[PDB]
RNA sequence: AAUCCGGUUAAUAUUCCGGAACCAGAAGGUGGAAUCAACACGGCAACGUAAAUGAAGUUGGAGACGUCGGCGGGAGCCCUGGGAAGAGUUCUCUUUUCUUUUUAACAAACCAUUGAACUACCCUGAAAUCGGUUUAUCCGGAGCUAGGGUAUGGUGUUUGGAAGAGUUCAGCGCCUCAUGCUGAAUCCGGUGCGCUCUCGACGGCCCUUGAAAAUCCAACGGAAGAAUGGCCUUGUUUUCACAUCUGGUCGUACUCAUAACCGCAGCAGGUCUCCAAGGUGAACAGCCUCUAGUUGAUAGAACAAUGUAGAUAAGGGAAGUCGGCAAAAUGGAUCCGUAACUUCGGGAUAAGGAUUGGCUCUAAGGGUUGGACAACCAACUUAGAACU
């Protein structure tokens, strides 16, 4: 039982508009398991960075819609909305486009 | 609980129509809504339908009897049956 | 619409004169539907094995008009 | 939610205007006019419904095969099994009573 | 009422045809003074009465 | 007697298009069955089948029927837990909020399984220490309980129809043309004194017992029939299956109303009926909201008297008036209590008193369940306590 949700931001990473380093900590500090947001123990959702594709590995049948919701939360917090929009391409794969 | 001192089935009529009329109706409806015994089946399943027709249910003896308005048999009809029975015997013998 | 489950019965109803056209429908669940358009009824056969489907196609009357949708 | 209209010009809830709600393959909720329920034929001697015969409208019986409208027995599809048995026993006994009456007369 | 007999429909067709504007050349005919006509009927003013 | 789905027009759709069906009528190519002689078999029965000859005459059934009340089932709607796609909000919080997640007629097989009769009938057997059983008291030596069967069978299940349709989302041609092409998802679950419709088994009421006919089916009955050189050849089977042809005529637009009808009118009047979301709430009450519709009732400026409609008013409380006219007052629910009189049924919600919010808890009342225990899921009530 494992999932490999992927979010891609190559549209803004190469343009130096997106901060995956802050996106790492935002996901880590805002992912909620069993109510509280501090239930990360490597037997649960783990985060990984490739400087262009943020990876969320799960073992508790996670949902990608919550991942998209948190990405939109980060988008509005950093005021990158109206320029970047998150869309779905593959199963468990989301990417940011300009539209 | 008794639920009624004397009106009984006429409790549906409330306080109207008069006590004597309610009492007469009470006696009639008590006779009318009574289960009777089929003279051919021996079961207490005879019920009235439409003022003079009496039927009993079951797998057998689905007969329909022509009776009185609210009783299966009336005293006058029983007396007439006895009189006709007597006259028939005198004629035959 | 009627459904058949017998391969030989479908072959006989295909060889029947009233059989005019056949349709091949492939589903995402690796199943092939053979639909025969007769005068009165449309007859559907469901095949789950591609190996059996290939031999069924080969054994089908070549003179019959068969199209794939 | 979706609301439906009559599909015919009869605008009243008559016995001939029975309708059923259907969900078409277009996510459309709409009426479907249906006929009245059929009736099982009744026994001619006791009035009980006849076993083994479907319930259909009078005209629908013309399209059924012969064996679906009857029972393989004397008076099948017209009288019940108990009624047929009672008639057979009653017939035989009364004919016997006639025979013994004639024999006793002679 | 959308449920009309053939006779009713034919009468309605006749009434509709006897409602058009008059061509001017007939009015311009010498010795012909048709000109304007009050025979024009409106559905909301004068009823046909079947 | 018999039709559905999707699409299409500026205006028509169960009528057109595409697909898929059904009914009636007319004639009549097979085919199995049975016959070297008559028109099939199976089941101890209810009864069943792919056909399984049937003229009159007669009989039976369907058509074909009231009303009310409760109970149970189904379809649609409502509600709810996840996943997927898109959108809204994001000072802060919200694994968040909103939209979609669809399967028609027709055909086949099962049908108390998976939900729902012991509903009707049949076989074994013979029951008092009587038993079975509904929410509701009915059933049984005229054969109970129990066991096993038969029939009734869809708005139930699995399929075909049928994903190829429709819906949602996301890209490429970019003057784009007949509007084309390329991608995905359309999934898994649950719930109910819920609403509408319908079906099934019941009960109550009548000095009320709640149409007719066309038409269709079945039965009793036996009119009529002609193969034979043990093997080509015909009569039934077209109430079996499949196949061919035909289905004429009239209506079909639109309004159905605070503007398409009537009222002299684009009149605050009148005119029969179908569908009826969420919350609060007993509720189709009142109030707010979703879908849909409308923002149409000559407008602008200012608040004189008197008006029309709505409110309030110290103290008194009907002194007003023909007259408590009008208005005010009471009002839901729960818990106490309730007189005279009476036709004993009522009066009665008599009269007269107390409580009602929020929050945190407690107790009781019910449904499948691993080795008398018991791990969760899925539910609404009632009562009480503390705090504020
Ligand atoms: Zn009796």
């Amino acid at each position: 039982v494992s999932n490999k949700y992927i979010i891609d931001a190559t549209a803004a990473v190469n343009d130096k508009i997106f901060d995956v380093a802050a996106f790492e900590k935002y996901l880590i500090d805002r992912i909620k398991v069993d109510g509280k947001t501090g239930n990360l123990g490597s037997s649960v959702v783990v985060s990984r960075e490739g400087s262009s594709k943020i990876a969320v590995i799960a073992h508790i049948d996670f949902s990608g819609r919550y991942l998209k919701y948190l990405t939109k939360k980060f988008l509005k917090k950093h005021s990158l909305r109206d320029w970047l929009r998150v869309v779905s391409t593959k199963k468990g794969v989301y990417e940011l486009r300009y539209y | 609980t008794k639920r009624t001192k004397k009106v009984g089935v006429t409790g549906k009529y409330g306080v109207r129509y008069g006590a004597s009329l309610r009492r007469d109706v009470r006696k009639i409806e008590v006779q009318q809504h009574s289960r009777y015994q089929c003279p051919f089946c021996g079961r207490n399943t005879v019920k009235r339908t439409a003022a003079g027709i009496w039927c009993c249910n079951g797998k057998g003896c689905k007969k329909v009897l022509a009776g009185g308005a609210w009783t299966v048999t009336t005293a006058a009809a029983t007396s007439a049956r006895s009189t006709i029975r007597r006259l028939r015997e005198m004629v035959e013998v | 619409p009627r459904q058949i489950s017998d391969i030989k019965q479908f072959l006989e109803i295909a060889r029947r004169k009233d059989a005019t056209s056949a349709r091949i429908k492939k589903n995402t669940n690796k199943d092939v539907k053979f639909k025969l358009r007769c005068s009165k009824y449309l007859y559907t056969l469901v095949v789950a094995d591609a190996k059996k489907a290939e031999k069924l196609r080969q054994s089908l009357p070549p003179d019959l008009t068969v199209t794939e949708v | 939610a979706q609301r439906v209209t009559y599909r015919r010009r009869l605008a009243y809830n008559t016995r001939s205007n029975k309708t059923r709600i259907i969900k078409t393959p277009g996510n459309n909720i709409r009426y479907l006019h249906i006929k009245k329920l059929g009736t099982i034929p009744r026994c001619g001697d006791t009035g009980v419904p006849l076993q083994g015969i479907p319930a259909l409208r009078p005209r629908e019986f013309a399209r059924l095969s012969h064996n679906q409208k009857k029972v393989q027995r004397a008076y099948g599809g017209c009288l019940s099994a108990n009624a047929v048995k009672d008639r057979i026993v009653r017939a035989f006994l009364i004919e016997e009573q006639k025979i013994v009456k004639q024999k006793l007369k002679q | 009422p959308s449920h009309k007999s053939f006779r009713t429909k034919q009468k309605l067709a006749k009434a509709a045809r006897q409602n058009r504007p008059i061509p001017q050349w007939i009015r311009l005919r010498t010795g012909n003074t048709v000109h304007y006509n009050m025979k024009r009927r409106h559905w909301r003013r004068t009823k046909l009465n079947i």
